[PDB]
RNA sequence: GCGGGGUGGAGCAGCCUGGUAGCUCGUCGGGCUCAUAACCCGAAGGUCGUCGGUUCAAAUCCGGCCCCCGCAACCA
RNA sequence: CCGAGGGUAGGGCCCGUGACUGGGGCGAAGUCGUAACAAGGUAGCUGUACCGGAAGGUGCGGCUGGAU
RNA sequence: UGGGAGAGGGUGGUGGAAUUCCCGGAGUAGCGGUGAAAUGCGCAGAUACCGGGAGGAACGCCGAUGGCGAAGGCAGCCACCUGGUCCACCCGUGACGCUGAGGCGCGAAAGCGUGGGGAGCAAACCGGAUUAGAUACCCGGGUAGUCCACGCCCUAAACG
RNA sequence: CGAUGUCGGCUCGUCGCAUCCUGGGGCUGAAGAAGGUCCCAAGGGUUGGGCUGUUCGCCCAUUAAAGCGGCACGCGAGCUG
RNA sequence: GAAUGCCGGCAUGAGUAACGAUAAAGAGGGUGAGAAUCCCUCUCGCCGUAAGCCCAAGGGUUCCUACGCAAUGGUCGUCAGCGUAGGGUUAGGCGGGACCUAAGGUGAAGCCGAAAGGCGUAGCCGAAGGGCAGCCGGUUAAUAUUCCGGCCCUUCCCGCAGGUGCGAUGGGGGGACGCUCUAGGCUAGGGGGACCGGAGCCAUGGACGAGCCCGGCCAGAAGCGCAGGGUGGGAGGUAGGCAAAUCCGCCUCCCAACAAGCUCUGCGUGGUGGGGAAGCCCGGGUGACAACCCCCCGAAGCCAGGGAGCCAAGAAAAGCCUCUAAGCACAACCUGCGGGAACCCGUACCGCAAACCGACACAGGUGGGCGGGUGCAAGAGCACUCAGGCGCGCGGGAGAACCCUCGCCAAGGAACUCUGCAAGUUGGCCCCGUAACUUCGGGAGAAGGGGUGCUCCCUGGGGUGAUGAGCCCCGGGGAGCCGCAGUGAACAGGCUCUGGCGACUGUUUACCAAAAACACAGCUCUCUGCGAACUCGUAAGAGGAGGUAUAGGGAGCGACGCUUGCCCGGUGCCGGAAGGUCAAGGGGAGGGGUGCAAGCCCCGAACCGAAGCCCCGGUGAACGGCGGCCGUAACUAUAACGGUCCUAAGGUAGCGAAAUUCCUUGUCGGGUAAGUUCCGACCUGCACGAAAAGCGUAACGACCGGAGCGCUGUCUCGGCGAGGGACCCGGUGAAAUUGAACUGGCCGUGAAGAUGCGGCCUACCCGUGGCAGGACGAAAAGACCCCGUGGAGCUUUACUGCAGCC
RNA sequence: GAGCUAGCCCUGGCCAGGGUGAAGCUGGGGUGAGACCCAGUGGAGGCCCGAACCGGUGGGGGAUGCAAACCCCUCGGAUGA
């Protein structure tokens, strides 16, 4: 049956992407968080 | 004069369509389109305000000419008579001998190739535009504007009529296709005759299909619901409406009035609608 | 179990707030009519379901017994 | 091959019969009113409509086979 | 061929009286209704009166014992379209006629369907009276219906 | 109640005897046949259907007979639902 | 030492279940230390509208080659999508970008919001839509419309020639459009040939044949031919297309008119460039100088922006063409020609799967294109087969119970069971034939029945072609042959009678309910005059609607038919400029404080004073409600009728033991041998009843009742057979569970159901296949129930607030 | 967080084959003209049978599964909401 990842670049970079996250106050905090806690990535890979 | 089907399939039974006699022109005029953009309901916020909206043909919008003073004393022909799907009336296409093309509300009673003009002057026949101070007392009238040059907002659905019962200073007094009595700015504007295509009332729909077609998604009662989504939800099996019967946001929907009170429209309305 | 009732012959008031039994019909006698009904003039008939208490006094207030309607009798 | 008939399936007509149900006819002295015949005490009859225990009533139109 | 009389029919238009409602005025203690009353309405201003507006329906006098139509039936006035009929002349065809099972069409009222319209009226229904009762007659209301268009129904004391 | 699955059917039985039948008896208002009533007896037996979820019951057709109860209203780590 | 404690480690079940579709294997030869498992061959079987092939997404080196086998692979492993290393993806023309817009997103102007932020015309962004120039072959271990060969084409820059009022983000045209049906001519693809080429073949009884087996093409510029698409020409006037305009629109006039012409596509041919089989002999070479022709079928694709019909009325913008304005006409643009210039990113590989989403090399999921042949009426159906891909990554044996899937069964035939649950029967085509009823369409594939193969003979119409042969497509008649049987295999309705509910096709609880529930056309009520009501938002702003009472919101009812009675006292709503009550505010009779005093300051009656409520009316397809007792007829019984109490009014029509009836399996009738169900009635309706609609109703329904025929392993009642497991052997090897265990029966006892206490009886030690009575077996800190001054959803005339509205 | 799901918006795509035969149009009949009748033509429909596709009715299997919803047989829709 159809499971609930169908993955998608586009989907994936328009939605979590850096940019995505920077648009948005909820966004940057994010980024903020995850640079103070030292994530390699803060964002999820896609290939674009 | 709708038109019958056989029954023969379930729905051909009750199913009536319009008889599209008097159209004469069966694609719209290329310079007068513009896309519709269909809405489904949302706003700009993307929330279903109007719900049930949704799914129906895809339309191009023919644009009507609901001022008409634009042009006074340019005559015009009658080049053909459409079909809108954005409205319950016919549209007649006007070739102006200005040169220029035009959409109006088609009224009953106009013929292709016959000639309407549009202002002070004008002769008192179906089709021409006069400023409603100037129409014989008593005779139909429609797209009547509600104040001067704001546009055509009165009696433009099918088979609408507005009578001039009489006149009082700058005001006239129109009795509107609702039974009310108001007085318009005798500066208005307003086309002698009735929107034409009156038995749009008389087609059946037939199945639910049809109303499908229309944008028209279904439609569920309160009854059917749960308490969470309206005030007549609930209960074990059926149930009377077990409180004064309401809308899904509380509201009263048997009499309760709604017009504002302070309105400053209230000291032109001479009587509320009737029937 | 919880509520209401029981009074001339029929159906109802009076009970709460003790001392008084009242209304319609019917029944009896008289009248009008040739006669009956209706109508009119008079009258009689209820010891208040029963027993027991309270009271100076109980249809009435409080218990018991009897009958008679009404509601409830749910969770597995 | 045809073929009496036998068999299978589906029709049409007639007759008998059937819980119950419909009105009808008749039946010396039942109950309820009083609808019609006198202007029958609201003239009657009528087609239709609706209504009512019942006769009937009422509306709409009609007829005199209505009176003074 | 020339003439005539007629509410014959269909369409469109339109006139005035009256009723009801609404608006303004002025005015106040009742009005309405009956056999007599009550319901009802009215001091939150009715009834009566003047002016204004809206809407529907029927057309007073003429009107007659009259006229027209095959019948049902047709009544303000105007115009268009259309049927019938009588008279005159004595002009044309030359028995081309009468009737009519069937068939087809029209067919008052009520009634039905889809739209409209709704003043007055009014089955149903409600109320007040009367009465033993009064699911009636009388009184206050009142919904269909009555009215228009289209389509049905096809009835009659459709009678002379 | 940190779970003992609950009616009925099916399958499989097994036990009791207050015995439905078959076996042995006394009394009888037991002539015979056939019944009634009680005693002894649990070895074996104790049908097929219509209706209802039904247990039960009623009914049809037979029978020697169409017994009654216990086994967590026997039996869902056996089935059914 | 216990917390169903936390972490880790190791046990138990256990050599146990399993080792992942039952499409299937066998032998020979190789390699290597080692082989059922890797390589090669021959045989066998499986997919073939796929299990073959090509795209897109997603994946991200998984690709190719060499060398490896510890781990990964459910066994093995010499193999591999594994480890190591090396190699491999080449474009002006394919895709995307340097082009265009769609929803949507962003957003100078602007608007709004305590902050953050929300809006917003333009513009910008945004694609699998528009627009735009490459086709056939060869080549590598691995890339190819990318390299190479051939033959084509595009844009930009510059130059030359000719032409022209040139010039645009500005005006106009075009782009530019649905659904169904569909003409002509093509092409893709396919069938056949007694014709053309081909290595070879003659078997086992026959055949040296008009025999067999295999092939008989692809691309191509200009032109030409065929078939289509698109398209009037000229003149005069002009006020419209927000400047101008010779363009466009409008009007008049003339000519042309199914044409033609001009233009643009498709197809065919076309200089030329390629391809080329079986068979054989080692991916190659030979075949071969291969031949490359005729006929038929033929698209859903092409011409194409084709045609017709319909209603639900079917994007935008650029490219492109045209018009002109600034300007500029030494320019510029157009046409032809030449040279030069042409960047960025992707390209490997899997891609219905072992490489994607499912924790797995997972029987699941995943969009597009191609998808051959024969027969069965057709077809993407079915069976078998081509190309091509596979035998599913444990095997060998055995031939028990039992389980699964499947085959047959004497006699009976639903007796099974809650139920014909299941499994039978029926089954395509053609012909004959078909009832009640009905809304005239239907019911209908009703029901029921006949036929169906092969051979010879005669013959009718059609497409092609030519009007003929040939091929191909529909038929018709006659005579025969064979079998148990001719849709001989596969795929492919059982039917009827009769109720309930719902009109109908639809919709639903993803993952226990598909239904009678929701929806639905239709009916009614009600709100709304437009800056509408209503909705979402603090707002701006949006939806409603670029709509306007024949429209839009809300509510009930639910096709259609015949209908929908009475009650307005209570609640809701609508109306009501009187009255009564009524807050802030107004007002200030008259009090108080303080001060020497002017003063400052406090309280405060009458009276004026909104909505709401009170009060007066209306209102049911508004919330709702629609009685009791007693008596009465010339047999009895029952009451048309009467008496009285109460109400706001006392349930009308129609229906009724009903999806509703308690007593109840009511009573009567039908059906049956027998009927708590069913149907038909009756009416004391516990507790129907009229838009929470009432009574019907053709048709429809994987709904729920009842009955019959057919036919059956459902059953009496079971038997036998098949294969996949179970069983045995080699390989790999779990799980929940588990205080420890040296873990028997009875009758007692015990916290009331004892392997564990007592008495007695039984009993050598340990396994294997089975069964499920016990271990109050496992799982789950009972969902029932109660408790907790625990929680959450829902309600309202509980309380108190708030939005909103007045 | 709407890469599952639900609704909507934009833009594309897909639905083998067979069956039934509405209006209309033609011809004829009919009539004063009509209504209408017949035959042919036509190809309508939340029409019919049935693949793909979308589903999920009944039964069986599965139940530490192939799978945290699967498999087999059967069944519903399949130009339309
Ligand atoms: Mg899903
Ligand atoms: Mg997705
Ligand atoms: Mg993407
Ligand atoms: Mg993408
Ligand atoms: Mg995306
Ligand atoms: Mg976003
Ligand atoms: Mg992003
Ligand atoms: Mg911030
Ligand atoms: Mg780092
Ligand atoms: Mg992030
Ligand atoms: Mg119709
Ligand atoms: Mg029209
Ligand atoms: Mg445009
Ligand atoms: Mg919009
Ligand atoms: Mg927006
Ligand atoms: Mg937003
Ligand atoms: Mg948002
Ligand atoms: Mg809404
Ligand atoms: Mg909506
Ligand atoms: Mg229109
Ligand atoms: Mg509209
Ligand atoms: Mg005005
Ligand atoms: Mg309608
Ligand atoms: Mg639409
Ligand atoms: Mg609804
Ligand atoms: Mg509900
Ligand atoms: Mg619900
Ligand atoms: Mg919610
Ligand atoms: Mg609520
Ligand atoms: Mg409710
Ligand atoms: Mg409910
Ligand atoms: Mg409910
Ligand atoms: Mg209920
Ligand atoms: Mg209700
Ligand atoms: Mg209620
Ligand atoms: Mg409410
Ligand atoms: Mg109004
Ligand atoms: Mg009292
Ligand atoms: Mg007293
Ligand atoms: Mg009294
Ligand atoms: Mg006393
Ligand atoms: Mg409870
Ligand atoms: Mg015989
Ligand atoms: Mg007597
Ligand atoms: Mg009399
Ligand atoms: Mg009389
Ligand atoms: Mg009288
Ligand atoms: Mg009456
Ligand atoms: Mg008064
Ligand atoms: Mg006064
Ligand atoms: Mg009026
Ligand atoms: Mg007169
Ligand atoms: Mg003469
Ligand atoms: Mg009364
Ligand atoms: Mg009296
Ligand atoms: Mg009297
Ligand atoms: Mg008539
Ligand atoms: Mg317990
Ligand atoms: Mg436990
Ligand atoms: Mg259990
Ligand atoms: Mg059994
Ligand atoms: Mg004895
Ligand atoms: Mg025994
Ligand atoms: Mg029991
Ligand atoms: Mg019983
Ligand atoms: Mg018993
Ligand atoms: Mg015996
Ligand atoms: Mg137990
Ligand atoms: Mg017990
Ligand atoms: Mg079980
Ligand atoms: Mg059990
Ligand atoms: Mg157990
Ligand atoms: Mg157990
Ligand atoms: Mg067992
Ligand atoms: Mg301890
Ligand atoms: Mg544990
Ligand atoms: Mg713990
Ligand atoms: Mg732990
Ligand atoms: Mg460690
Ligand atoms: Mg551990
Ligand atoms: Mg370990
Ligand atoms: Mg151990
Ligand atoms: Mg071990
Ligand atoms: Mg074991
Ligand atoms: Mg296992
Ligand atoms: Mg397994
Ligand atoms: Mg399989
Ligand atoms: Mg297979
Ligand atoms: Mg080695
Ligand atoms: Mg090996
Ligand atoms: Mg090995
Ligand atoms: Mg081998
Ligand atoms: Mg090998
Ligand atoms: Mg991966
Ligand atoms: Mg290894
Ligand atoms: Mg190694
Ligand atoms: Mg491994
Ligand atoms: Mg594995
Ligand atoms: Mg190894
Ligand atoms: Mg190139
Ligand atoms: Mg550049
Ligand atoms: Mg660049
Ligand atoms: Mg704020
Ligand atoms: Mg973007
Ligand atoms: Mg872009
Ligand atoms: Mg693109
Ligand atoms: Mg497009
Ligand atoms: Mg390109
Ligand atoms: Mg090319
Ligand atoms: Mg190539
Ligand atoms: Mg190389
Ligand atoms: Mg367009
Ligand atoms: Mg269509
Ligand atoms: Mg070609
Ligand atoms: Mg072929
Ligand atoms: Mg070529
Ligand atoms: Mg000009
Ligand atoms: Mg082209
Ligand atoms: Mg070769
Ligand atoms: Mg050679
Ligand atoms: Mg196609
Ligand atoms: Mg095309
Ligand atoms: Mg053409
Ligand atoms: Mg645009
Ligand atoms: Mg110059
Ligand atoms: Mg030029
Ligand atoms: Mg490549
Ligand atoms: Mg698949
Ligand atoms: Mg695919
Ligand atoms: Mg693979
Ligand atoms: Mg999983
Ligand atoms: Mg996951
Ligand atoms: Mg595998
Ligand atoms: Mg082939
Ligand atoms: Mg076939
Ligand atoms: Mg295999
Ligand atoms: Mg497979
Ligand atoms: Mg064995
Ligand atoms: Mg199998
Ligand atoms: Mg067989
Ligand atoms: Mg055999
Ligand atoms: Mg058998
Ligand atoms: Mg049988
Ligand atoms: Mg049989
Ligand atoms: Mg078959
Ligand atoms: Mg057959
Ligand atoms: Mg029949
Ligand atoms: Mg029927
Ligand atoms: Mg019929
Ligand atoms: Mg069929
Ligand atoms: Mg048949
Ligand atoms: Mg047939
Ligand atoms: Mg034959
Ligand atoms: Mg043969
Ligand atoms: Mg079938
Ligand atoms: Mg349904
Ligand atoms: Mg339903
Ligand atoms: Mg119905
Ligand atoms: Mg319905
Ligand atoms: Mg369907
Ligand atoms: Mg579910
Ligand atoms: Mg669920
Ligand atoms: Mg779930
Ligand atoms: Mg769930
Ligand atoms: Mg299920
Ligand atoms: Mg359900
Ligand atoms: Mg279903
Ligand atoms: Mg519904
Ligand atoms: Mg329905
Ligand atoms: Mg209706
Ligand atoms: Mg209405
Ligand atoms: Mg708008
Ligand atoms: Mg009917
Ligand atoms: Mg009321
Ligand atoms: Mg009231
Ligand atoms: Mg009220
Ligand atoms: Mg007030
Ligand atoms: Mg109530
Ligand atoms: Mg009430
Ligand atoms: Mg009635
Ligand atoms: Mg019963
Ligand atoms: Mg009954
Ligand atoms: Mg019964
Ligand atoms: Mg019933
Ligand atoms: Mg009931
Ligand atoms: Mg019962
Ligand atoms: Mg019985
Ligand atoms: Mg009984
Ligand atoms: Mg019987
Ligand atoms: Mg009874
Ligand atoms: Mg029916
Ligand atoms: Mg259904
Ligand atoms: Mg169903
Ligand atoms: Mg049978
Ligand atoms: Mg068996
Ligand atoms: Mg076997
Ligand atoms: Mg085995
Ligand atoms: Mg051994
Ligand atoms: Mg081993
Ligand atoms: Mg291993
Ligand atoms: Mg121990
Ligand atoms: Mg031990
Ligand atoms: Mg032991
Ligand atoms: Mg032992
Ligand atoms: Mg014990
Ligand atoms: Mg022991
Ligand atoms: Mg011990
Ligand atoms: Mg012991
Ligand atoms: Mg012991
Ligand atoms: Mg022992
Ligand atoms: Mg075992
Ligand atoms: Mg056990
Ligand atoms: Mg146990
Ligand atoms: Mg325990
Ligand atoms: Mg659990
Ligand atoms: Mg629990
Ligand atoms: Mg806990
Ligand atoms: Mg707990
Ligand atoms: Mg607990
Ligand atoms: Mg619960
Ligand atoms: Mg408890
Ligand atoms: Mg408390
Ligand atoms: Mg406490
Ligand atoms: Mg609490
Ligand atoms: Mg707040
Ligand atoms: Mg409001
Ligand atoms: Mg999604
Ligand atoms: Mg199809
Ligand atoms: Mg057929
Ligand atoms: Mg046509
Ligand atoms: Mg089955
Ligand atoms: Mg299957
Ligand atoms: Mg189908």
């Amino acid at each position: 049956m159809k499971r609930t990842w169908q993955p998608n670049r586009r989907k994936r970079a328009k939605t979590h992407g850096f940019r995505a996250r920077m648009r948005t106050p909820g966004g940057r905090k994010v980024l903020k968080r995850r640079r103070q806690k030292g994530r390699w990535r803060l964002t999820p890979a896609v290939r674009k | 004069a709708v038109k019958k089907f056989k029954p023969y399939t379930p729905s051909r039974r009750f199913m009536t369509v319009a008889d599209f006699s008097e159209i004469t022109k069966t694609e719209p005029e290329k310079s007068l389109v513009k896309p519709l953009k269909k809405t489904g309901g949302r706003n700009n916020q993307g929330r279903i305000t109007v719900r049930f909206r949704g799914g129906g043909h895809k339309r191009l919008y023919r644009i009507i000419d609901f001022k008409r003073w634009d042009k006074v004393g340019i005559p015009a022909k009658v080049a053909a008579i459409e079909y809108d799907p954005n409205r319950s009336a016919r549209i007649a296409l006007l070739h102006y001998v200005d040169g220029e093309k035009r959409y109006i509300i088609a009224p009953d009673g106009l013929q292709v190739g016959q000639q309407v003009v549009a202002g002070p002057d004008a002769p008192i026949q179906v089709g021409n535009a006069l400023p409603l101070r100037f129409i014989p007392v008593g005779t139909v009238v429609h797209a009547v504007e509600l104040e001067p040059k704001k546009g055509a907002k009165l009696a433009r659905a099918a088979g609408t009529s507005a009578q001039i019962q009489g006149r009082e200073g700058d005001y006239v007094i129109l009795r509107l296709p609702s039974g009310e009595l108001r007085k318009v700015h005798g500066e208005c504007y307003a086309t002698v005759g009735a929107v034409g295509n009156a038995d749009h009332k008389n087609i059946v729909l037939g199945k639910a299909g049809r109303s499908r077609w229309l944008g028209r998604r279904p439609h569920v009662r309160g009854a059917a619901m749960n308490p969470v989504d309206h005030p007549h939800g609930g209960g074990e099996g059926r149930a009377p409406r077990g409180r004064p019967p309401a809308s899904p946001w509380g509201w009263q929907t048997k009499g309760l009035k709604t017009r504002k009170r302070r309105k400053p429209s209230s000291r032109f309305i001479i009587a509320r609608r009737k029937k």
